[PDB]
């Protein structure tokens, strides 16, 4: 229904660096708690980058 | 000189998920429409399922909807089959074929397939 | 896009009669084939429903 | 109905050699044309070995010719594969398996299966 929600989810769910408990764990809280949707977005993503090895 | 390789599959205990992996090489693979069949033991071929030379259409089988899904990589020539809920029926050879023109002229080249056993 | 895949990812994630593989298994199918998420989440709740001790 | 069971098989270091029986049941065995395969976990199957109904017909793979050695007692219902100069790749699991109406026409019943390690 939120529209901030879904682009999130869809952004979460693509993350290459994550495993599935870090996936599943993110996506889960933008369940629990549809306002801090983008706040949830900047924690996933500060994670999945510091997780990428080169 | 056209070549498919299988690769993924082993020992599980029913109720459990795998996945499959199948590697083309030698073709575009991006124009043809790839499929995936089983071969359990005392029968004969069985059709599992297929997909699209682009993707975006698949296409299964009543023994199995619900529990398998088809995708593939056209950039990295790669073709996946993934299994869910997996029943001790399912124990078979799985063999990665590619179809010429479509589902119209039939099978021209296999995999050496990899064997799935369901057992406790 | 597909609001219909969005909710069975909702649906399986609280399922408590799967484990982790299985519960993975199923989002797996999500991503592969988004179409199938009606045909999933029915085999899906029926193996939960078949793994309670009740 | 059809029952095929293997036979020997373990833990050898590398260079040694193992031998491998198959014990067959419930068909006649002189008729049909029987093959081994081994297949890695996580991985394929490949193909190894071959002979034919009454032997005197034998095909070896690539990989291995001149290191295995196949042949069959039609008097006994059975079937050895023996290994040689093992090196470390060729730990598999190996499988006895019947071909349908001659080589090219595929697998109708296979066995259980056992394990073949090669380390130190």
């Amino acid at each position: 229904f939120n529209k901030d929600q879904q682009s999130a989810f869809y952004e979460i769910l693509n993350m290459p660096n994550l495993n599935e408990a870090q996936r599943n764990g993110f996506i889960q809280s933008l369940k629990d708690d549809p306002s801090q949707s983008t706040n949830v977005l900047g924690e996933a993503k500060k994670l999945n980058e510091s997780q990428a090895p080169k | 000189e056209v070549q498919l390789v299988e690769s993924g599959g082993g020992l599980v205990q029913p109720g459990g998920s795998l996945r499959l992996s199948c590697a083309a090489s030698d073709f575009t693979f991006r124009n043809y429409e790839m499929s995936w069949v089983r071969q359990a033991p005392g029968k004969g071929l069985e059709w599992v399922s297929s997909i699209s030379g682009s993707g975006g259409s698949t296409y299964y089988a009543h023994s199995l909807k619900g529990r398998f899904t088809i995708s593939r990589d056209n950039s990295k020539n790669t073709l996946y089959l993934q299994m869910n809920s997996l029943r001790a029926e399912d124990t078979a050879i799985y063999y990665c074929a590619r179809l010429r023109d479509g589902f119209n002229n039939g099978f021209d080249y296999w995999g050496q397939g990899t064997l799935v056993t369901v057992s406790s």
